[PDB]
């Protein structure tokens, strides 16, 4: 093969295959009594017209036609003798052809270049052994309740967790800032709409008392124009609520997917539900302290073919829920999921690399485990676990997922992990 | 000698504007967000909490039974697609132990 093997700049590698002017000619020629027979005229030619005449006349029109292909069959004779693996996208630029000479073309794609694992033992990530325990179980279904709650007035007694009517006249530094007043706001304590110091003059009084509160504003808060200030606010309080206790009647508590519709069955039911929620969020807790650790403690240089296949999976994704856009996706705006996915990319080469390094394979009953608890999740897990385990392709996406995942731990077996037992509280509870 | 202009209401009329609830609207960037990705200026007007999305998609038809048949389509169990036949055919010698195929590129 006539062949130029350059480089343009680092992994983009320039193999400049130039097909010789005799094996066009001779391929062209193969392809035109292939069209021939397609038309099925091949066994009407008795030979009358040579072959010179019907290649170099009627395929003078017929000859990128059948470069398009040749272009192809050159780069995968290429790349199998170069021992390379195609990344990129395989960018034929074709220099010029002229009637039946040699067909320059510029095969730019890219190479996988050297990765280097560092800062592997460096990485601090955190492995919070978090359970829904009793505590919150029935606190988070009590906030279930005051989120659903019956709206109520009592005279004069306001806690944490009720409601209040306010109109207020505060100053921060003394200044009657933007606003000052706010007339009849209705305060249901439990909101965040307002700083601690406020809240607290509101939730431990009775309704006739017309006061003020002495506030600050935190060095944390952002609003530059308050931090630090001290924030006096004359609170009048004109009406004491109550966002009241609703009934756990049988009809309503069966609908949180309890069958009977027993208390014990929905402290049972939210159990199984919020730790179905939770052990995969303490996996990608995990995950992604290790996969950032990673990336910011390892230096390689990414190819963009890896880059464009996570955006693409990440453009497939927004587009299934910005409406549905019917493989509309590959339009989908590029710097959205630009950095991301090259992050997911360098997670990929890693973690990939950690697989070789730790010498790891996909274990069947790991696969088995993570196929029926993420379908048990859903009402349809016995059409899942066929989907996956009866399908070798789909099993084997699995069984990559779940080599990943054994590469992350791989990682975290050298990384300074700090394990700890804690309540459902810690992990997505952060509303702060 | 016009200090009544200055001090005319309080300032101008308290300073400008009102509010539901005045006080000027901080960001509190933590959340359940762990320290991992940059986003020095979120903005984000509120949101909720951390975890909203989960028994509707927000496309298609798909949250209640009835209309999430047919439109299934919100990420129920989820799987790769790396582009190609996963090994392709060229692999060589990527020297793993088992094909991995997080991202493929090629087409």
């Amino acid at each position: 093969m006539q062949v130029s093997v350059e480089t343009t700049q680092g992994l983009g590698r320039r193999v400049t295959i130039t097909i010789a002017a005799d094996s066009i000619e001779t391929a062209v020629k193969s392809e035109l009594v292939n069209v021939a027979k397609k038309v099925r005229i091949d066994g009407f030619r008795k030979g009358k017209v040579p072959m010179n005449i019907v290649a170099q006349r009627y395929g003078a029109s017929v000859r990128q036609d059948v470069l398009g292909d040749l272009m192809s069959r050159n780069f995968i004779d290429a790349i199998i003798k170069e021992k390379i693996n195609p990344a990129g996208a395989p960018t034929y630029v074709p220099g010029e052809y002229k009637l039946g000479e040699d067909f320059t073309y510029s095969v730019e794609f890219e190479v996988y270049p050297e990765v280097e694992l560092q800062g592997l033992e460096a990485i601090e990530v955190e492995k919070p052994i978090v359970e829904v325990t009793d505590a919150d179980v029935d606190g988070m279904l009590d906030t279930l309740r005051k989120q659903q709650a019956t709206w109520k007035e009592k005279d004069g007694a306001v806690e944490a967790e009720d409601r209040v009517t306010i109109d207020f006249t505060g100053s921060v530094d003394g200044e009657e800032f933007e606003g000052g007043k706010a007339s009849d706001f209705v305060l249901a304590m439990g909101q965040g709409r307002m700083i601690p110091g406020f809240e607290d003059g509101i939730k431990g009084h009775k309704a006739g008392e017309e006061f003020t509160i002495d506030v600050t504003f935190p060095e944390e808060y952002h609003a530059e124009n308050l931090k630090g200030k001290a924030a006096k606010f004359a609170i009048n309080l004109k009406k004491v609520e109550e966002r009241e206790l609703p009934e756990l009647t049988a009809e309503f508590i069966k609908r949180f997917g309890v069958e009977d519709g027993s208390v014990e069955g929905l402290r049972a039911e939210v159990r199984k539900n919020m730790e179905r929620e939770l052990k995969s969020a303490i996996r990608n807790r995990v995950k992604s302290q290790a996969i950032e650790g990673l990336v910011k403690a390892n230096d390689i240089d990414v190819p963009a073919a890896l880059i464009d296949s996570e955006i693409d999976v990440l453009r497939r994704q927004a587009a299934q829920r910005f409406g549905g856009n019917e493989k509309q996706a590959l339009e989908l705006p590029r710097e959205l999921f630009e950095e991301q996915a090259k992050r997911r990319v360098v997670v990929g080469l890693l973690l990939g690399e950690v697989i070789r390094t730790n010498e790891l394979k996909a274990d069947e009953e790991r696969v088995k485990g993570l196929i029926e608890e993420m379908a048990s999740a859903y009402e349809d897990p016995k059409e899942v676990i066929e989907f996956y385990s009866k399908n070798k392709e789909l099993m084997d996406n699995m069984r990559n997922v779940a080599l990943e995942e054994q590469a992350v731990e791989a990682v975290l077996a050298k990384a300074k992990v700090t394990e700890k037992e804690t309540t459902f509280n810690e992990l997505m509870n952060q509303q702060a | 000698v016009d200090l009544d202009e200055a001090v005319q209401r309080a300032l101008e009329f308290a300073k400008k504007e009102g509010n539901t609830l005045v006080i000027v609207t901080a960001d509190h960037a933590h959340a359940s967000q762990i320290v991992a990705p940059d986003t020095k200026a979120p903005g984000l007007t509120q949101a909720l909490n951390t975890k909203d999305g989960a028994v509707m998609v927000m496309s298609y038809g798909n949250s209640e039974e009835d209309s999430q048949e047919h439109t299934g389509s919100q990420l129920r169990i989820a799987a790769y697609g790396p582009h190609a036949a996963n090994v392709v055919g060229l692999t060589d010698q990527t020297d793993l132990f088992y094909t991995m195929k997080a991202a493929l590129g090629l087409k």
